[PDB]
């Protein structure tokens, strides 16, 4: 109503109603560079760009016009309008229907729509997700303050969690991933919610290291 | 582009090469038939001393049976994806002692 | 030390056009095949495109969904009254009944 | 002035391209021997 | 005089080659609709 | 009737219908370079270019001319008019016939014409498809994460099927092919939708692989 | 009538007739470059050059004159006329008899013309055509798919045929030529329409090759 | 060490402008010969480019389409009449039988 945005299809007419001591800016995208662009009745509005955005304001109280703006790969077809010229309070303007912000929203092909509940990383348990409770752990000393508190996931993330061993403040590890047993180390990406560790993606083995001291954790197979 | 080729390719003198393609192309997500089975593949080479074993080909036009004329930027590659494509190298020792043990 | 030239040929020379001695009947009017492919998994999901794919409706009306199993694959027929009797054989050991009532799918328990 | 006496007043590397072939009838093209 | 003769390599004529294609072509303008 | 296409013929006639405060836009192709361009009556017609469109606005109320555009290998004789003239409201020069743009579609030859039903590669089981559903694996282990799940053809298409190797969400390969059983493999074009892989095109040997674990796919010949 | 060609005849008075709104174009040859050109009363004509074409359009209603164009080796002997002045419809000027184009065409010397039934490469069978079905292959392996289907010529072109070897979508080949039967092979120009492939001209024998796999292609003999 | 010229003639001078002595008749009205070339696979598409080059009319009335054989390779007649029988002695077997109604072929099952 004030801020409007539209949908970019292409060959149609967009309308935009301006206001006679208004800026009514139209906002293209930030990705194709503009080519050209011409309205007819050149002066009867005052407008200028910064690189994607059209500062548009009219002259006269009919300069009623179209303007074409024409980038690498796009083309747009303004419908250019004067609904608000004899206001004394500002707020008669928005009433009269003024247009402050103009943006195009962009949308994806329609052959990719034929290939959303919630967020995907949620450290809570839900109701409709399927968690494995089996995770072991292997490490030289006993009583170590790296070994995790509990060990699980959903199917898609591993919620490694530390917020047991109390002690040290400084105990919080890098955490790799390997294929077998012994077998050579990668990388992995983390996300962190206070002392929760969550690894994106679920994985054979685990490696949680801290400088000279290490702990494993296997993954046991699903019998 | 899978092609095979047409002319004999050597390199002495830098000179203009054609192969023709031998599976069709398709698009980005498979809904059209881009280049078609027998389209001929244009490009051209530059003459030089073959130190590595491999020559590179610069592949720029397709004329397609369906009647189009693309001007593609294509560098050639192996079967397998390495750049330039490998060659059968002749250092020429039979004429090079021949002439001067005589 | 020379360049190995490009592969040559070499055989019997037999002759390429050549008619056959069978005339072989190719169909003209194709009809359409109830059958079981690898790909739909479940039982709802290969009745799901037996309907789709003959105009009819489906009524699935199981608690719940079975797996293909190895005796689905030889059905194969343009009749669906001849694919609902063979599919209601092979599930017979779970209560399974598909019929057919002339314009729609049933899958019932048996009776 | 009117709004009509207004108007007539106020007013006074490289590229890859995929086209089809042209005049095929007549065309010694690219590449023949 | 015959150390100044490069060396060749050559590549027979049947050799299965193969195409990178390193920019985006846009056939949109053809196909029809 | 807003935006017109025309397809382009040699030597024809192409109508251009302006009105008196609205650019119109005619684009020629973006292939060829436009030579030289002539209008008559040239000091009642305000025309710009920017390398393949033209922004035509009238002067007055009777400029009615042609206008002739060479390029390299085309030639177009436009037939400019004015139609609308003392509307007042946008809305007016619509009915009254203006064109906001033109554009100009290029046919192939009419030979080529004499050498549609959906898209070409679709993931579902057609009803007017033939479908090949023989294929082999071979691998080193048994029970591996990299064998597929099903794999059939449409004689197109290659449907390479993953979607219950469920466990590691690291589980995606590189398909090869490869003429002989051990002889050396080459490279595919493929596209992808979900967890399908989908190869472009029909071979006797498919090559999967994922670092030092590989799985071979026969298609096995037809009794 | 509007477009209208000329035969180039040597010292022959081309008619063009101009309207007083109206650019006319006359176009010669791309080949040769234009030394000069001279018009009488060159006051009352408007006319510019693109290298070889000349936008005429007079300036006043009695402005009938002849224009000498001179290249290399053409002279051309133009009549200008004036045609069309009172009109305000611009269909008044087409009946009037304006021209908007003249192109002239170019004949070859009449020595040659002493030296046409549809195209000449058709890959149907022609009733009026003689074709020779006598074609033979050889190859190591027995059952391939580089083997054609169908081989024969209509005299001058020879149309390999390979649509029933329907498995392999990489099956195209490149085809070669030879005099003898185990001589050193040539080149042929090749188009190909759907899986045909149409080899330029008749030859004893035809090499057919994928890469590490061929095939051999004998004409037997007229007998 | 010298260059390699040019390959040179040699033989018995045989004489270029020779009368033969057999007067072969050229034909100079030609007609249309029925024949069966490789090139059109099945029996109707032989059918339908006999129809074309003739100017008559293709009712083609059976359900499925037969593959030409062996001895179909023998027709050869300016007459559609001679043709038509020619044909339906080979495919005798399969119930095919090629007659012409005066103006157009009827391909029909035999009684």
């Amino acid at each position: 109503q004030v801020v409007q945005e539209y949908e970019y299809a292409p060959d149609r007419i967009y309308q935009v109603r301006t206001g006679l001591g208004i800026t009514t800016q139209v906002e293209l995208s930030p990705n194709e560079k503009i080519l050209d662009y011409s309205t007819g009745f050149t002066g009867g509005w005052e407008l200028t760009r910064r690189e994607n955005v059209f500062y548009l304001k009219p002259k006269n109280v009919d300069v009623d016009t179209n303007m074409m703006i024409r980038t690498a790969t796009h083309s747009y077809i303004l419908e250019l309008k004067v609904v608000a010229t004899d206001w004394q309070r500002l707020e008669q303007a928005k009433q009269a229907g003024v247009q402050y912000k103009v943006v195009f929203t962009y949308p994806k092909d329609t052959s990719f729509n034929n290939v959303k509940n919630g967020p995907l990383l949620n450290a809570k348990i839900l109701k409709d997700r399927r968690y494995y409770y089996d995770y072991d752990y292997a490490t030289r000393t006993k009583k170590s303050w790296l070994i995790p508190s509990r060990v699980y996931d959903d199917g898609k993330f591993t919620y490694i969690n530390m917020d047991l061993t109390r002690f040290p403040t400084g105990n919080f590890p890098a955490v790799f991933a390997r294929e077998k047993e012994h077998a050579e180390d990668f990388l992995v990406n983390t996300t962190v919610e206070g002392n929760t560790l969550i690894v994106h993606g679920t994985y054979p083995f685990l490696v949680v290291r801290h400088g000279d001291n290490v702990v494993g954790l296997r993954r046991n197979k699903q019998k | 582009i899978r092609c095979i080729l047409e002319t004999r390719i050597i390199s002495d003198f830098g000179g203009y090469t054609s192969c023709i393609v031998t599976e069709p192309v398709y698009s980005i997500n498979g809904h059209n038939l881009l280049l078609p089975k027998g389209s001929k593949m244009l490009g051209q080479y530059s003459a030089g001393e073959p130190t590595s074993h491999r020559l590179q080909v610069v592949w720029d036009r397709v004329t397609t049976p369906t009647g189009l004329d693309v001007t593609l930027m294509g560098p050639g590659i192996d079967t397998l994806g390495s750049s330039g494509h490998p060659g059968n190298y002749n250092a020429h020792w039979g004429n090079k002692i021949a002439s001067a043990l005589f | 030390c020379a360049t190995k030239p490009a592969p040559d040929f070499g055989g019997r020379w037999k002759h390429v056009n050549h008619f056959d001695e069978a005339p072989t009947e190719i169909p003209l009017y194709t009809s359409y095949t109830y059958q079981a492919t690898p790909m739909d998994g479940t039982l709802k999901t290969m009745l799901e495109r037996w309907a789709a794919d003959s105009n009819m409706q489906l009524s699935y009306n199981l608690p719940s969904d079975y797996t293909l199993i190895g005796p689905v694959s030889a059905i194969s027929t343009t009749s669906v009254q001849q694919a609902a009797t063979e599919l209601s054989a092979v599930y017979a050991a779970q209560g399974v009944s598909v019929s057919v009532s002339a314009n729609k799918l049933l899958v019932q328990p048996v009776p | 002035p009117t709004l009509l006496e207004r108007r007539i007043l106020a007013e006074s590397g490289p590229v890859t391209l995929a086209k089809p072939i042209s005049n095929p009838d007549g065309l010694l093209v690219r590449g023949t021997y | 005089k015959s150390g100044r003769r490069p060396a060749t390599l050559t590549i027979n004529q049947g050799t299965v080659l193969n195409v990178y294609v390193a920019k985006d072509v846009d056939f949109s303008a053809v196909l029809p609709k």
